[PDB]
């Protein structure tokens, strides 16, 4: 699909809520697996199940390894910016 | 469903 560009607004007390899956070492992008009912992503009202994740906050995640992305995906606070694109 | 891939909740 066509690449989009979603914003994302954080609590500090809170995670992203998503669980991802996928990553450089097994060939496919970080991938959204779950948007988790009530938390921000799922607030967010654009991020969805089936996304990959190509960018955080300007930070490329199109070739991480999964414990790249977790790592950088947590490391970001407040207003997030993503992009993403669905396949 | 497979678990070949890690799956992480953030």
């Amino acid at each position: 699909g066509p690449i989009r560009k979603v914003l994302l607004l954080k609590e500090d007390h809170e995670g992203l809520g998503i669980s991802i899956t996928g990553g450089k070492e097994h060939g496919v992008p970080i991938l959204i697996s779950e948007i988790h009912p009530g938390q921000p992503a799922d607030r967010c009202g654009g991020l969805h199940v089936g996304d990959a994740i190509l960018a955080v906050n300007g930070v490329n995640l199109r070739d991480t390894k999964h414990k790249e992305a977790v790592t950088i995906l947590s490391q970001q606070r407040g207003e997030i910016e993503f992009e993403v694109v669905y396949v | 469903a497979n678990s070949r891939w890690p799956t992480s909740i953030i």
